[PDB]
């Protein structure tokens, strides 16, 4: 499964969660917060997943490192053995 | 912050079944049950890693893990319920 985040266009953490809910096909009841995203990466998302997060350093700016907290969740799932490839640009 | 304290008899009856499984240490239905809960949004009081653990509350009919959980702390009867996929939590009062 391929998920693409255009990092220059996400200026709110809410729209980041909405864009994840669409690109990862999360459940309709997704809680739109970091603990729900961790529950979905360890129990719902399809794998292998490739997450292309373009213009990541721009997303860091606008969000205050709401972006870095999200990316840390994905890195922790990958470190537990979920088959995720993260490609930043 | 926690959103209030709610009597256990005002929650779904499956939350009492989850508390009773925690007290016997399972067996649980989901492999996520009993893992450490990292409280990543800091809705619950900030504590070191390992203080909290999470457990599913079944939703009858859903066919997935759904949105309801109990998170335990280490203080006596320190159990929190979320019924909205971790967005809010209440403290459970098991005496009413």
């Amino acid at each position: 499964k391929k998920a693409v985040i255009n990092g220059e266009q996400i200026r709110s953490i809410s729209d980041l969660h909405q864009t994840l809910k669409k690109e990862l096909a999360l459940p309709e009841y997704y809680g739109e917060n970091l603990d729900a995203l961790w529950d979905c990466l360890t129990g719902w998302v399809e794998y292998p997943l490739v997450l292309e997060w373009r213009q990541f350093e721009q997303s860091k700016q606008l969000t205050e490192n709401g972006a870095e907290s999200v990316l840390q969740v994905f890195r922790e799932a990958k470190a537990e053995g979920c088959d995720i490839t993260i490609i930043l640009s | 912050d926690v959103s209030g304290t709610v009597c256990l008899s005002a929650l779904p009856p499956e939350a009492t079944d989850t508390l009773n499984l925690i007290a016997s240490d399972g067996p649980f239905p989901y492999s996520q049950d009993g893992v450490v809960f990292q409280n990543r949004e800091s809705v619950l009081p900030t504590q070191s890693y390992g203080y909290y653990h999470e457990y599913t509350v079944i939703t009858p009919g859903a066919r997935t893990r759904g949105t309801r959980r109990i998170i335990t702390g280490e203080a006596t009867q320190e159990d929190y319920y979320t019924g909205d996929h971790y967005a809010t939590f209440s403290l459970i009062d098991q005496t009413c």
